[PDB]
């Protein structure tokens, strides 16, 4: 198995950043007055 | 302070509180088997798939 | 104008509730799953460890994963750091779980004290989740550990080793747990408006 993890952390941050914007949108709606 | 309202009652929860004491029955029943049922879930999905 | 307000606290409130659900599934699974530091190219060895569990190969060209740990016997855990750390996370998913479970007060209870309770409860998780992670590194003097990755590693240094999706995942979940926490509390100071 080739020892290399960069396709596995890309997708990770990539979801991690998709929550984290979705989040960032749930402030935005609320702070938007 | 962006609200400026005391940190302790905006975060905090000194306003009212206890009181609602007599409704423990109520708050129980539904209380008990939701939790018993996230046990259940995290449980058996961690030793049946995730190890 | 209020009826827009009702719709939109309704809707950001079920959002929170979602998101909140997603986060203790990625606890779980950062929790379980024994992928927060693994192998290299220059590794002398492979394999992969997480909080209490990890596999090692033995060493003879292929995988031969002999695999130990487990948090029910802190006997196999390799190290007190390693032992504290997936303690906290354990409590930071008992936490994160407690809220699921105090959903359940929205039915009789008053929803900016449930929307405050939640809050403080998630806030507690992202702490535990932030002590985890900070204390996790501090294990890695292990001798196991060293033995799975070389002599540069030591005390929070990686040396040949690399970090893998759980652990960077862990973070994400701090970042979502302290999120979400503030998120609670401007719903729950909302709510009464
Ligand atoms: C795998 C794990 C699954 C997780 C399972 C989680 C389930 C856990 C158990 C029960 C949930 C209880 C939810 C009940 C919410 C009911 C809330 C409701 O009745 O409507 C109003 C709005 O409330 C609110 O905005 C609060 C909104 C609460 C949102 C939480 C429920 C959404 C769950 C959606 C499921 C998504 C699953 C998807 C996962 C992939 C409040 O009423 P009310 O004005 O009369 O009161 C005023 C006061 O004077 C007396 O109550
Ligand atoms: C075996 C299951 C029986 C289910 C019966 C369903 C009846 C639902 C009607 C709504 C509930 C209700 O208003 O009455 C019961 C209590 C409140 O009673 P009161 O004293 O306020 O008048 O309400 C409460 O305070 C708690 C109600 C909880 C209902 C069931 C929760 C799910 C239980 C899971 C079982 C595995
Ligand atoms: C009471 C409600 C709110 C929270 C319940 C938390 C539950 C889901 C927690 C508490 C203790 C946890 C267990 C603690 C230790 C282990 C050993 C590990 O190798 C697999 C997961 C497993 C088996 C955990 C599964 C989830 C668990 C059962
Ligand atoms: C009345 C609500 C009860 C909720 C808790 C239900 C838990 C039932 C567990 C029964 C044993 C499950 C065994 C599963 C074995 C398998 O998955 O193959
Ligand atoms: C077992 C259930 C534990 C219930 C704990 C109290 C929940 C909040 C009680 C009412 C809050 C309020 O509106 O004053
Ligand atoms: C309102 C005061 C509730 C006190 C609960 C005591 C629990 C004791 C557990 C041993
Ligand atoms: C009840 C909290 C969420 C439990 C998630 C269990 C892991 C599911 C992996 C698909
Ligand atoms: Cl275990």
């Amino acid at each position: 198995d080739s020892r290399d993890y960069s396709t596995e952390l890309s997708v990770t941050v990539a979801v991690g950043a998709s929550l984290l914007f979705l989040n960032i949108l749930a402030f935005a709606a609320l702070y938007y007055k | 302070c962006l609200d400026g309202k005391d940190c302790a009652s905006f975060f905090c929860c000194f306003e009212d509180c206890h009181i609602r004491i007599a409704k423990m029955d109520s708050y129980a029943r539904i209380f008990f088997p939701t939790a018993f049922c996230l046990f259940n879930l995290v449980y058996w999905v961690s030793y049946l798939y995730l190890g | 104008y209020h009826e827009h307000y009702m719709r939109n606290s309704r809707a950001i409130g079920v959002l929170w509730a979602i998101f909140t659900i997603c986060f203790a599934i990625i606890n779980v699974v950062v929790f379980i799953q024994p992928y927060w530091v693994g192998d290299s190219v220059s590794t002398p060895k492979p394999g992969y460890f997480g909080l209490f569990h990890y596999c090692v190969g033995s060493g003879l060209a292929g995988r031969e994963l002999t695999c130990r740990g487990s948090f029910t016997d802190f006997s196999t855990i390799p190290s007190s750091a390693f032992k504290a750390a997936a303690f906290f996370v354990l409590l930071s998913m008992v936490l994160i779980l407690g809220c699921i479970t105090c959903f359940s007060l929205f039915f009789f209870c008053n929803t900016a004290t449930v929307y405050k309770i939640c809050a403080w409860m998630q806030l507690l998780a992202a702490l535990c989740l932030v002590l985890g992670c900070m204390i996790f590194p501090d294990g890695w003097d292990a001798e196991t550990i060293r033995d799975m990755c070389g002599a540069k590693t030591g005390k929070y240094s990686l040396g040949d080793c690399s970090v893998r999706w759980a652990y960077i995942l862990a973070i994400i979940g701090i970042l979502n747990a302290l999120i979400l926490s503030f998120l609670a509390f401007v719903l729950g100071n909302r709510q009464t408006d």
